[PDB]
């Protein structure tokens, strides 16, 4: 079955300690991106 | 120590640099995939606010497999519901906009219907911007309706605002 997230969740997500460091192989891509 | 939540899709974004030397498919860069709630806030954490892209730049996010152009086959027979905003609605209500798009595509908003979302773009423009969620078949109607009534909600569209369905096969006539 789905999985569904509703937005109230989604943004409480924002806050978890992961989301503080880029994706690994995120691009130089100056002025778009901040590896 | 942290379980990250999965989503139902993989995505992936992709970045349009408005280069007019090279053809428009050229231009068209992906940035990054994700399939868990936290590592989409990893990426968005880590990229510039769509209202400070350069003019003529577009940010897409797509279901893993599906390219965000016309041509692909999960697009070719589809669609968009499009809005445009103004120049002051930049500044306002673009980023906001945005991110609401992105948490209706990831968050799988649209019951069954989103099967049918093959993913959105956003368009940095000087005649005024552009927003849009693509549809796999514009002949879905109830799909189609479904997925704007949600949307424009979820958006929490003034009316000044109006938001239009249109197949690609029009945009790539006119
Ligand atoms: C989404 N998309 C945009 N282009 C090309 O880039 C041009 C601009 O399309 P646009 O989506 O960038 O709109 P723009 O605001 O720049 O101007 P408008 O056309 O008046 O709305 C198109 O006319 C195509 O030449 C595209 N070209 C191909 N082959 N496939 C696509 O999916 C595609």
């Amino acid at each position: 079955t789905r999985i569904i997230y509703d937005r109230k969740f989604l943004m409480e997500c924002r806050n978890s300690p992961v989301t503080k460091t880029p994706p690994r192989d995120l691009p130089t891509i100056p002025g778009v991106t901040s590896p | 120590h942290y379980i990250k939540h999965p989503l139902q899709n993989r995505w992936a974004l992709w970045f349009f640099k408005n280069d007019k030397s090279k053809t428009w498919q050229a231009n068209l860069r992906l940035i990054s995939k994700f399939d868990t709630v936290e590592d989409f806030w990893a990426l968005y954490n880590h990229i510039q606010l769509s209202s400070n892209l350069m003019p003529g730049c577009d940010y897409s996010l797509f279901k893993d497999g599906i390219e965000p152009m016309w041509e692909d086959e999960k697009n070719k027979r589809g669609g968009r519901w499009l809005i445009t905003l103004n120049k002051q609605q930049r500044r306002s209500d673009l980023d906001r906009f945005w991110l609401e798009t992105l948490l209706c595509l990831i968050g799988e908003s649209f019951d069954d219907y989103s099967d049918d979302v093959c993913g959105a773009v956003v368009n940095v423009r000087a005649k005024g911007d552009k927003i849009a969620i693509w549809t796999t078949e514009c002949e879905n109607r109830d799909a189609v309706t479904h997925i704007g009534r949600v949307y424009k909600e979820r958006l929490g569209l003034p009316p000044k605002i109006v938001i239009g369905y249109q197949s690609h096969a029009d945009t790539a006539t006119k």
